[PDB]
């Protein structure tokens, strides 16, 4: 078939990984300096966390094959499990030698490193999770994000997803014959 | 710049029923 849905989950699990040492989620120890799109990321070499990030897109990999998501959100909870930031990857699919598409992806794993400067930051303790917000609406077919017989999903409510007037801080956008992405931060006034 | 999707309360994402080991 075609292949931008499988650049882009591999794009979108750098990604996790980047944020996820960017906001400090998890100490540094877990940490390796790796190279992917040729410039130097940071991976997580946790095995359980890894596990977690892989089985999460491995659900998104098939909507992604089927033009079915919006956005793919990453959400810092605090330790009172409420939202202080939204890392949100809005995603649009318009209809084999195709660098293009990683020195585009490139770009924007280069910009998440400017969150350090640009955020201040997170309360200590933080924990994430990740949204999927599919075209088709979730609750019309449940079980097609249900691919991985050990790891169910659910629909979020408004506790995981509702930020009161949060500061937008405008990341990157792209637009392209390839590929149309943009990445923006809400983050809590606090 | 303005977002492509505007957050809709009516059509809530989706979110694995799992969590993150802690930290």
């Amino acid at each position: 078939g075609q292949v931008v849905a499988d650049v882009l989950c591999e794009f979108l699990e750098v990604a996790v990984h980047l944020i996820l040492y960017v906001r400090e989620v998890y100490p540094v120890g877990i940490f390796q300096k790796r190279k992917k799109y040729n410039v130097p990321v940071q991976m997580s070499c946790h095995p359980e966390l890894n596990q977690y990030i892989q089985d999460t897109l491995h659900c998104v990999k098939p909507l992604l094959e089927k033009n079915d998501v919006e956005k793919v959100v990453v959400v810092i909870l605090d330790k009172e499990h409420r939202p202080v930031e939204k890392f949100v990857f809005e995603i649009t699919q318009p209809p084999s030698l195709l660098s293009h598409v990683e020195q585009l992806l490139a770009a924007f794993i280069l910009k998440i490193s400017v969150c350090d400067a640009v955020l201040d930051h997170n309360p200590p303790g933080c924990t994430f999770t990740v949204l999927v917000h599919t075209r088709e609406a979730a609750t019309r077919n449940m079980e097609k994000i249900q691919v991985i017989k050990d790891f169910p999903w659910i629909l979020a409510d408004e506790q995981d997803v509702h930020m009161h007037d949060p500061r937008l801080i405008p990341l990157k956008t792209m637009t392209s014959d390839i590929l149309k992405m943009q990445l923006y931060v809400e983050e809590r006034a606090h | 710049f303005i977002p492509w999707f505007p957050y809709d309360g009516s059509k809530l994402p989706l979110r694995p029923k799992r969590s993150p080991p802690a930290s």
